[PDB]
RNA sequence: UUGGCACCUCGAUGUCGGCUCGUCGCAUCCUGGGGCUGUAGUCGGUCCCAAGGGUUGGGCUGUUCGCCCAUUAAAGCGGCAC
RNA sequence: GAUAAACGCUGAAAGCAUCUAAGCGUGAAGCCCCCCUCAAGAUGAGAUUUCCCAUUUCUUCGGAAAGUAAGAUCCCUGAAA
């Protein structure tokens, strides 16, 4: 793990508080996996070699690689809506999508992640909590999801669709 | 999802996994869902 | 001929804080029903009371073992018919952990009128305060 | 959320300015007096303790002249407490008037209910009576008591006793019309009660 | 359920159906949630979760059952000395 | 509010993948609240406000007896019971 320019990072406990440029982020880890912060590189050490360890081990370098690469450059998750009268408008904070229903569906954008729409059909989550950018942009997915007959509803940008007659 | 005490790949691109202690494929083709 | 016998009031009852924090529930019960029986005196005398009063405090730390905070069901029948209701120990230890302790601690005394008096010696506290301190109680480990 | 005691008068009708005649029951709640507040600190619940019609002193005890001298009145025939309302409206010894209520505003009026005495269970509980001819000998009688196997008859097996008089909340009562001068309100529909029954009429839970 | 056995009861455990009153199980009839579908749509099917509530008036048959008329969201299947 | 089935996100063990092992989210007429009623014999007998006061006699301290206080009842007129 090494820390890109104007990061910074501390362990008070078993808990890592990873501030950046883009955001300030929080994250309780297991006591028994031991973290050590240098000058511009981190290093996650493992104790034992049992099966609980191990896993824990991987999850750690890999969720602090996502506070640090999240405050550093950020995380985007790109949405498409495809189908006739399927649009996006964001008319404040809150996300509006029309996708079929008799009524309009909005989301106000959780506290550190930005929604934003270049084009009317497709949509842009934006954040620095990977976490919190993947539960956004699943959630206005599934409000209509790809259907498999004529590809309608909202997609992930380079998804996979099965298609049927 | 079937759910059945015979849980196995039913072609070639079925994978079996464990969830929740309980045993599964999961396959793209969506008839192939099995859960034990 | 000349065996012993304590007389009621004749043996000091002393009062003990016993810190629940991160024993098993079962663990810490198991020697706070013997501290009540009063069973770690020679005076014990087994129609009397020669036992302790025990308070525990931090009992919403209390532990359980493997999957029992969602798995282990605490269960009331109200004797009206399909009147049984139940709490997981989970969900009891969150809410009333004092109940969770005086369940678990209730099984383990005597089912008769004197182990119906010791229960009334056990003072369970979810959190580390108790208004006995003019009890003057001292710390006991396990 | 505002509340206020009262007696039920008895019904009658009104003509709304629409045209339509809505029955209503007459609800007299003069001299209500807020006797106590009741906060967290003190009590452990917030409530508002409002005392109801006077009562002359000779049916008062001194533990009641004791209580009511904090507020500055007489002596009050019934005393109910109101939760879920706002202390900082409402002065210890303030009058109560009916005109903390509008029309169009939508109230629950508790009560007890008319006391029927020892009752059956065709009036008590709504069951059937057995046939009246072809040979019955069983009319108005309470039905199995259940079967065998438990050796022993199930709680809540209703049977006869004794059957009103008990507390009951209509919900979603509308005030139809409010009267200061006379410290009458008029409550659309029947409330709980017999005719001088006192009834508490709060603004709805929902 | 049809049975097997003969262990309690022959100084009596005295009766099928209906009526009255229910209560319980879930192997769910309806209503709720979901997976798959020979899921375009509609109307369906099937499996998983789910027992909160609900679950009918007649004609014929002593009839449980059944058949029929007319309804219903549905007219569930069992246990409780059938 | 927490969940079932289920759908996910993040995610290693297992450089990938993976709803799961750590960790988040969504999600039933069901569960716990919410709504109604009973409810401190809840002997674990709870709380608030108000009232009465610390009398007399003998008694080994223990306690006993007697008139009372606030208050309640008997009795009487009754019903909305
Ligand atoms: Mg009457
Ligand atoms: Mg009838
Ligand atoms: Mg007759
Ligand atoms: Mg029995
Ligand atoms: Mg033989
Ligand atoms: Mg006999
Ligand atoms: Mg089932
Ligand atoms: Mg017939
Ligand atoms: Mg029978
Ligand atoms: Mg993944
Ligand atoms: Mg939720
Ligand atoms: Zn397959």
């Amino acid at each position: 793990i090494v820390i890109p320019a104007g990061v910074t990072v501390t362990l008070n406990g078993s808990t890592a508080t990873v501030k950046g440029p883009k955001g300030e982020l929080v994250k309780e880890f297991n006591p028994e996996i031991t973290i050590k912060i240098e000058g511009n590189e981190i290093n996650v050490s493992r104790p034992t070699d049992n099966k609980n360890h191990r896993a824990l081990h991987g999850t750690t370098r890999a969720i602090l690689n996502n506070m640090v690469v999240g405050v550093s450059e950020g995380y985007e998750k790109k949405l498409e809506l495809i189908g006739v009268g399927y649009r996006a408008q964001k008319q404040g904070d809150k996300l509006v999508l029309n996708v079929g229903y008799s009524h309009p569906v909005e989301f106000v954008a959780p506290k550190g992640v930005d929604i934003e729409v270049p084009a009317n059909t497709q949509v842009i989550v934006k954040g620095y909590n990977k976490e919190h950018v993947g539960e956004l942009a699943a959630n206005i997915r599934a409000v209509r999801p790809p259907e498999p007959y004529k590809g309608k509803g909202i997609r992930y940008e380079g998804e996979h669709v099965r298609r049927k007659e | 999802m079937k759910v059945r005490p015979s849980v196995k790949p039913m072609c070639e691109k079925c994978k079996v996994i464990r969830r929740k202690g309980k045993v599964m494929v999961i396959c793209e083709n969506p008839k192939h869902k099995q859960k034990q | 001929r000349t065996t012993y016998m304590a007389k009621p009031g004749e043996v000091e009852r002393k009062w003990y804080v016993i810190d629940a924090t991160g024993v098993s529930l079962g663990r810490l019960s198991s020697e706070v029903a013997s501290i009540l029986r009063g069973k770690n005196k020679p005076q014990f005398t087994p129609h009397i009371d020669t036992g302790d009063f025990v308070i525990i405090i931090n009992a919403g730390k209390i532990g359980l073992t493997g999957k029992k905070a969602t798995d282990k069901i605490y269960y009331r029948h109200s004797q009206y018919p399909g009147g049984l209701k139940s709490r997981t120990a989970g969900e009891m230890r969150t809410n009333n952990p004092e109940k969770l302790l005086e369940l678990s601690i209730k099984g383990m005394l005597p089912k008769n009128s004197l182990g119906r008096q010791l229960f009334k010696k056990l003072h369970v506290y979810g959190g580390s305060e108790h208004e006995h301190a003019a009890q003057q109680p001292e710390v006991y480990e396990l | 959320t505002k509340g206020i005691l009262g007696r039920k008068v008895g019904m009658t009708q009104v003509f709304t300015e629409n045209g339509e005649l809505i029955p209503v029951t007459v609800i007299e709640a003069a001299q209500n007096v807020v006797l106590q507040k009741k906060t967290v600190e003190t009590d452990g619940y917030e409530a508002v303790q409002i005392g109801f019609e006077d009562k002359r002193a000779i049916l008062s005890n001194k533990p009641e002249q004791g209580h009511v001298a904090k507020a500055n009145t007489t002596p009050k025939r019934f005393i109910r407490e109101f939760r879920d309302v706002n202390l900082d409206e409402y002065e210890i010894g303030a009058e109560v008037k009916v005109d903390v209520f509008a029309e169009g505003d939508i109230i629950d009026a508790t009560g007890v209910s008319k006391g029927k005495g020892f009752q059956g269970v065709i009036k008590r509980h709504g069951q059937s009576r057995g046939p009246m001819a072809h040979g019955s000998r069983y009319h108005r009688r309470p039905g199995s008591m259940g079967p065998v196997a438990p050796n022993r008859v199930f709680k809540n097996k209703l049977l006869p006793g004794r059957m009103g008089g008990e507390q009951i909340t209509i919900q979603n009562l509308e005030i139809v019309k409010v009267d200061v001068e006379k410290n009458v309100l008029l409550v659309k529909g029947n409330v709980p009660g017999a005719k001088k029954a006192l009834v508490q009429i709060k603004t709805a839970t929902k």
